[PDB]
């Protein structure tokens, strides 16, 4: 028997149990709506013929007032924003933001506090098991669209176990050639092309056919409770930018193509509901990491 | 600076009140503890000043993630003014008193463990002043009253005779014994004598005048609170009053 | 006036939300028009080489001769059948369209 | 020969035939727009450091004044979005909702319920079918990129017929190595990399030569009439939701990964035309689906 | 040995040379803001009953005012900004557009003119050359996600080489299985699911053993100075409008599925600092194209 | 520590009555039919008082 | 191989689906505040030494001033009550109230419609099936706490296989005597006299040692949202009033002893989750019949 799994779900590193409570998720929401007010301050620029509107929004957002020949990195809310990111990450990196700092800074703007007013959708696929019997070989590719590959080799049919987790909602099969696939006890079904499942439903088993292979692609969707004004396209761009610039850089770290892949990894891990929690508040942070840095590029 | 300043035990206790634990702790790397370093004494010597440098000292250093480190940096901060580098030690922890932690059990951390003739030794009480000596000694009484090991202090105090001596008398249960204590506890004041704009030759001496001259521009900055002039201004919360008692005592 | 409140209540309101408040209860009077520029025939004095302007009065359009709201004629009629400080009759609505028109 | 089709064009079940009429339309839009404004409440109420914003605009929405116990869960209008997006997706749905209510609710706001003021471009690659001769396997994967990996055993080279229907405006082919494509009856050229492609051209001829195996990815643009509204971003991640929340657990229907498939498979039936027309309703309805339950959930 | 190279990267076309002034530049700016206002007008004449929104705003950007019987196509802007994009893609597009009608459009608005402000993420992954052994296949398929499979039929483990180029700032490799990847001439790490790796850092090779195949899935990040207003969701969308409308088909260029890949095709050229310039120049383009377009099709 | 009331029964926090429908309450004493089924001379008389 | 299951979950017959709009559970909880308001009267009216408070509470309730004469049943609103309370026991019922007497009556007093405002907990015991080997006999008995009796009399010591189901969130079970039991493919502890399990974890195998018989004891907690008025102990009291006067007695229906085993077996059916939201709407309406009937028995 052979065991396949996805690469990204493969040991979510510990991460951080810094800057979680009430008075630092504030920080981080507050940060979220002034380094907004910075990118819609060029816009109001251009209409006005002024530079009035980024002089008041920068003000806010930094506490000194724009200066020319004066490199503009945001002041002392940048660095605080950069370092909760670094904290957020990993569990070894250093929390070196004083909490009166974070307060004082948390006190510029009012928001809303509540990391779970509203929800956002998931696209990667959980594939935390496919058992191949001996003679029949299984490769999967793929994180937001898996294809898995299975070829038969040996003279019989054989049946190929699926496990999709139990965290994800639902997910949609495809095959390029119909199948037939069924739970552990219920009785196959004809064959069809696309089948909707319920992982909770429990381990699927596939009939795999001998002669030219079959391809398998799979999309899942999960639910995670989100802050109000998260956005999944800025959530992204932040998250390169921060892969970039060297703030996830530290060892005994994991590495993952996108923020998706990272959520639904540390999901799946031991203690997962209470590490989803500070992947939402980092996700934020990335979010007015993004915003910020492209008006103020350093 | 403005733990220096304070002169009386009823001021040192009432400080610790209200100073979490965040202002100990130091978030600046530092320095190993423990170094024969050459420092540049120019208003003295042309050639390089040998000196040792210590935990004792004003500047940020270096410390154990142990709870050994945590008090250890405690006490730094109240006889030098700075503490110690110790990351993550949580936010739970932080927040607490000082007061807090040296005295209350419900913080969550456990100190019986600890030895008074390490931790003493580990802050260099040779080269401790009587003002530094006394301001620690305090700690260790209110360590050892939340631990239950009451016996254990007078011990290790009837073997230092010199600590015996200038052991201040307070019970740590009792706000009637703060209030008739009249030790003076001040590391940084008013001068009598001439303070001049002068370097001094070694590390705790020169960390130690910094304060001291920065002391007198605080005290006519106008974040200084002038008691005389503004007793009105002040909120009621944390106006001086007479009958002022640390809670449970 | 119209919707029955006082300043303080409104006193925090910002602008969007103070429209939407009038607009609810029938009143469609709650923005801001711009003024039509006219370019003078002329080089202004002291001016070389530049074009002058100046703002038609009473935001009316010149090519078209009429105001620069194209609805104004449903506005008003919009604001004689609404309820405004009282549920019933049109005593206040009757009275502010006549005049507007 | 063999024949391969694409797994999502298989069998598109009819759609609904209700609430297509011009005031049913109307209430589509009111809601969307509605709910759109129900999601820049949130951000209006941090700045003004109040609940007033989100009250005005629950209130337009649900035409109640929420009180502070109960949960929010859009009352009426609500219920009726979520009863017409179950009718539009299958003709089994019953239609709940009487045209009394939809009217009502349709007078809220002042918005008109047009369909084809603008367009929408959608991506979806219609591999109709590939028919190869006998001593070669082609496999189909994906739906927004479309990897088509053909190998031949037998001696001599063989030509594969790729038909891409009639619907779609440009694919673009790329392939792992340089190979020869030419229209039906026309010369074979040089092998290139790339090739641009007009579906309405005709079937076309791929030289496959013996060997190594030879991938060949495609993408492809559809223009779709869609409301000047229509926002391809809220509208995948509507469908999830409903997908999600069982508004189409229906008998003797298909399921899609997103709604790129389902709108492409739709016009590729025989009565495509008057399909696309209730599926456009349905991604409106979506719209206002995503947006009204990110800021009420339930 | 074999030599594998990605199918974007081959043959980028040389672009024009025309309209890459200050003033030129600042036409394309005063395009993207003034067509913003078409599509944010149809919303604010939504609010409220009148179509004044919509009357100013299509009256600055076409230079005449709208009528119903009349169809909307944009007036003089519409022509500038459909010739000025031909231009650009290649260098055998014709300039016809006057540079006094170029000066008098862009006097309409008071915007920067400026291409550096900010950056953006791409993410196209540049495998420009993976060399194998003899007795090994390698395939790469994909752009935005690169998958190269790799057999090995030979006697002994293989060694293959990775060459991601010099432009690419990060790149993420992701296994099917566990593999080893190291450095030239540096000792071999053990087997992990997940690499990240700076393409500068140089050649990179992988241990192939003798068996399963192994598949790695390449990500990759770059970052390019673009406009503040620079909207990739949008370019992508103008992108695509524009080669169904005919905009790009002159004789002798390449065709790409996405403007992402095309401008990092046209990076990895030589010459590539200055042909990046025109490229975001053309996004800026393609980003009015689309709003404008979409508010009034054909 | 020393109280007091504040006057008219206003919260001092949110500058206004401690009763937050109040401005609904007096449009439903408007429409309202006091002392007679036709008319509202009673409830008009009342709330332009009230207001 | 035998198979033991519950009494109570076998085959639940399907519930309504009218009278489950926003409109109809307002008017479900108006009926519940009204009919409670009329129980109390009763104790204002000894207060009073007159029957003015109950006068006004059934004027409320049944729009009409009583008669002496007259045999007060509540008016129209308990016939709608009672009509609604059949429809939702059985899909065979028919729904003879109109939607605008509904609508009339909904409006009588100012409640909200909600059902998910808070949660209550539910003690009937979800035994799924208990499979046992051939020589051991099992037998399940009883639903609020059920007690299973197991007795082998092969040689050797026995597996029992208990499967509580996926609803439930914490089962305990006490044995008459200690006993070994795990969860699948697990080590066996030694022998307890209890256990708390959570049913999710999965089956759980307890070994039955050769003599005299074991008697394991279950109780189970499930958590099920219902409205913040919701009373156990009048709902079930209206249950059981609602047998007696026969408003269930439909062809081809199930019967239950209590209102928990009936809503435990609708949560344990395909369609759970949709039955449930009928099933707490028909306790709401069962409380309001359990009320209105006490105080005007006919």
């Amino acid at each position: 028997a052979n065991r396949a799994t996805s690469a990204f779900l493969d040991n979510p590193h510990p991460v951080g149990v810094n800057y979680v409570d009430e008075g630092s998720r504030q920080f981080v929401a507050v940060a979220e709506l002034l380094a907004s007010k910075l990118i819609d301050s060029s816009r109001e620029s251009d209409e006005s013929n002024s530079d009035v509107p980024f002089v008041q929004a920068y003000s806010k957002f930094a506490d000194d007032n724009p200066r020319h020949l004066r490199v503009k990195t945001g002041g002392k809310m940048a660095n605080a924003l950069t370092n909760v990111i670094r904290s957020y990450y990993s569990i070894n990196a250093p929390a070196i933001v004083p909490q009166v700092e974070i307060d004082r800074l948390a006190s510029k703007a009012t928001v809303s506090g509540d990391m779970y007013n509203s929800y956002a959708i998931f696209n990667s696929v959980p594939i935390v098991e496919v058992l191949s019997p001996a003679r029949t070989t299984v490769s999967i590719v793929g994180s937001d669209r898996a294809d898995v590959t299975m070829l038969n080799t040996g003279a019989g049919a054989a049946n190929i176990t699926f496990n999709f987790g139990q965290i994800a909602e639902t997910v949609i099969l495809k095959g390029s050639v119909p199948f037939q696939l069924a739970r552990l006890n219920q009785p196959m079904p004809a064959a069809r092309f696309t089948y909707k499942l319920r992982p909770l439903d429990g381990p699927f088993i596939v009939v795999l056919p001998v002669g030219n292979p079959l391809v398998i692609s799979a999309t899942a969707a999960t639910r995670i409770q989100v802050p109000l004004a998260f956005n999944k396209a800025l959530v992204e761009s932040g998250f390169q930018t921060a892969m970039n610039d060297g703030l996830f850089d530290i060892q005994n770290v994991n590495y993952y193509s996108s923020f998706d892949e990272f959520i639904i990894s540390q999901y799946h891990a031991q203690d997962g509901i209470n590490r989803v929690s500070t992947c939402v508040i980092l996700g934020l942070a990335l979010q007015a990491y993004d915003q910020m840095r492209r008006a103020l590029p350093v | 600076m403005d733990v220096l300043s304070k002169g009386s035990l009823k001021e040192l206790l009432a400080h610790l009140e209200k100073t979490p634990l965040e202002e100990a702790i130091s978030y600046r790397i530092g320095t190993v503890p423990y170094q024969n370093v050459l420092i540049s004494r120019n208003e003295y010597y042309n050639q390089l000043y040998p000196d040792t440098t210590s935990l004792i000292d004003g500047v940020s250093r270096e410390g154990q993630r142990n709870v050994n480190g945590l008090i250890m940096s405690i006490i730094s901060y109240v006889v030098s003014g700075s503490g110690h580098y110790i990351p993550n030690i949580g936010f739970m922890l932080l927040r607490r008193s000082i007061l807090d932690i040296l005295t209350k059990h419900d913080t969550g951390l456990v100190t019986n463990n600890l030895n008074y003739g390490i931790i003493a030794r580990n802050l260099t009480v040779s080269k401790m002043n009587c003002e530094q000596r006394k301001r620690m000694l305090i700690c260790f009484k209110l360590l050892a009253y939340k631990d239950g090991n009451q016996n254990d202090y007078e011990i290790y105090l009837n073997q230092n005779i010199p600590l015996k001596q200038i052991a201040p008398n307070f019970i740590p249960g009792d706000m009637r014994t703060v209030i008739h204590n009249q030790d003076q506890l001040a590391i940084v004041g008013i001068p009598a004598y001439r303070l001049t704009q002068s370097t001094e030759l070694s590390i705790r001496d020169d960390n130690a005048k910094s304060y001291k001259l920065g002391y007198v521009d605080w005290y006519n900055s106008n974040s200084f609170l002038r008691e005389r002039s503004e007793f009105n201004l002040i909120r009621l919360k944390d106006r001086d009053t007479k009958y002022g008692k640390l809670n449970g005592w | 006036f119209l919707t029955n409140t006082t300043y303080d209540i409104v006193n925090n309101d910002t602008i969007d939300v103070l429209k939407m408040k009038l607009r609810n209860q029938g009143w469609p009077f709650v923005e801001r028009y711009n003024a039509v520029e006219i370019d003078m025939s002329v080089e202004p004095l002291r001016s070389p080489g530049q074009v002058g302007r100046y703002y038609n009065p009473f935001n009316i359009d010149p090519l078209t001769k009429k105001h620069v709201e194209d609805r104004l004629e449903e506005f008003i009629n919009q604001v004689q059948v609404g309820r405004f400080r009282n549920a019933s009759g049109n005593a206040v609505g009757t009275t502010l369209a006549a005049f507007l028109r």
